[PDB]
């Protein structure tokens, strides 16, 4: 069908001008609208019939529709400004929204995470299973990579990681689990959970005979 | 004001099928088309169909190879959605919205509800195992291997509220759930001050109240 094809990501600092693209074939013969959903929200619809905003949205928001693309323009971002954008036409019967576009703001200063490892429970050994958890907070921007090793080499079975999470203090919390068998816990020198944010890793270190 | 209310959370097999309601209130319902729109996990908006709530006309994506049925209740101000044969891809958020009128004019919704999830699995109804996150201050509890969601998780009987953070579950390979809850305290505590983790999975009347230790 209609494809609406949208940048999958925008970072801006707080009062620049972040600008948001849709292209469609024959956009121009279309009325191009525009939501927005923040963290865990429903969408809201800032701009429809290409440049017209709804009341209470704030006036920044500004669209424009021109050579086949509409633009989500924000001038002066704020930090509540955060959130992915969707763009939305009609085609052949078919209400179509655009692939969207992740708004990161840069509200506060960059923070490295803390890194806290634990090792399995004695109980959770004990019902023959083996869980490390790695618990990661304090951190921003709220984007970040895990790495598990066992002895030195990368682990590519048995983990799950959260996707971020703000604390109360709006900085990131995230989560990652390694599971395992209680013998190949106890058969290994050291298992390392490794974060990786912004370029630079942390590294945090368990073992069985600890 | 305007406002749409979907149904609760669902929890269905593959090949089942489900009815999602949306009640609308604040305006009059017959002169507005509702639309259907679905989310997977971290992904796009996607949109199902409309009914126009007067004349009880649809019109459907054809991604959905006609699984999807839409319907209205006039008296009752509610649409109606029934998607049929689920598998695991239709494990979504399922959003009703408002049209700007019946779907035939500007094209673009207004009003939107706030979602209902539905999850679509084989997995069978499982209590959770809670272990100990043990301190060294930050100290915790692990909640394993349950389904479905959801579990809370409050510490001394809710007596404890910051720095607690209680992290969004990871749903396994294995189909089951998986999420920690985590408090940092004062060094100082550890010893003399209890911690106990209290969870609840209510779909298999599990309570399970965990005392963390050093």
């Amino acid at each position: 069908s209609y494809e609406l094809t949208q940048p999958p990501s925008v970072s801006v600092s707080p009062g620049q001008t972040a600008s948001i693209t849709c292209s469609g074939d024959r956009l121009d013969d279309k009325y191009a609208s525009w939501y927005q959903q923040k963290a865990g929200q429903s969408p809201v619809l800032v701009i429809y019939q290409d440049n017209k905003r709804p009341s209470g949205i704030p006036e920044r928001f500004s669209g424009s529709n021109s050579g086949n693309t509409a633009t989500l323009t924000i001038s002066g971002t704020q930090a509540m400004d955060e959130a992915d954008y969707y763009c939305q036409a009609w085609d052949s019967d078919t209400y179509v929204f655009g692939t969207g576009t992740k708004v990161t703001v840069l509200g506060q200063p960059k923070a490295a995470p803390s890194v806290t490892l634990f090792p399995p429970s004695s109980e959770e050994l004990q019902a023959n299973k083996a869980t490390l958890v790695c618990l990661i907070s304090d951190f921003y921007p709220g984007a970040v990579t895990v790495a598990w090793k066992a002895d030195s080499s990368p682990v590519k079975a048995g983990v799950e990681t959260t996707t971020p999470s703000k604390q109360s203090n709006n900085k990131y919390a995230a989560s990652s689990y390694l599971s395992l068998t209680p013998e190949q816990w106890k058969s290994h020198k050291s298992y390392s959970c490794q974060v990786t944010h912004e370029g630079s890793t942390v590294e945090k270190t368990v073992a069985p005979t600890e | 004001q305007v406002q749409l209310v979907e149904s609760g959370a669902e929890v269905k097999k593959p090949g089942a099928s489900v009815k999602v309601s949306c009640k609308a209130s604040g305006y009059t319902f017959t002169n507005y088309a509702i639309h259907w729109v679905r989310q997977a996990p971290g992904q796009r908006l996607e949109w199902m169909g409309w009914i126009n709530a007067g004349r009880g006309n649809t019109k459907y994506s054809q991604k959905f190879q006609g699984r999807v049925t839409i319907t209205r209740d006039t008296s009752a101000s509610t649409a109606y959605m029934e998607l049929s044969s689920l598998r695991s891809e239709d494990a979504a958020v399922y959003f009703c919205a408002r049209d700007e009128s019946t779907g035939d004019y500007y094209y673009y919704m207004d009003v939107w509800g706030k979602g209902t999830t539905v999850t679509v699995s084989s997995a069978s109804t499982k209590g959770p195992s809670v272990f100990p996150l043990a301190p060294s201050a930050a100290l915790g509890c692990l909640v394993k291997d349950y389904f479905p969601e959801p579990v809370t998780v409050s510490w001394n009987s809710g007596a404890l509220t910051s720095g607690v953070h209680t992290f969004p579950a990871v749903l396994q390979s294995s189909g089951l759930y998986s999420l920690s809850s985590v408090v940092t305290v004062p060094s100082s505590s550890l010893g003399t001050q209890t911690y106990i983790c209290n969870v609840n999975h209510k779909p298999s009347n599990t309570k399970v109240d965990k005392k963390v230790e050093p």
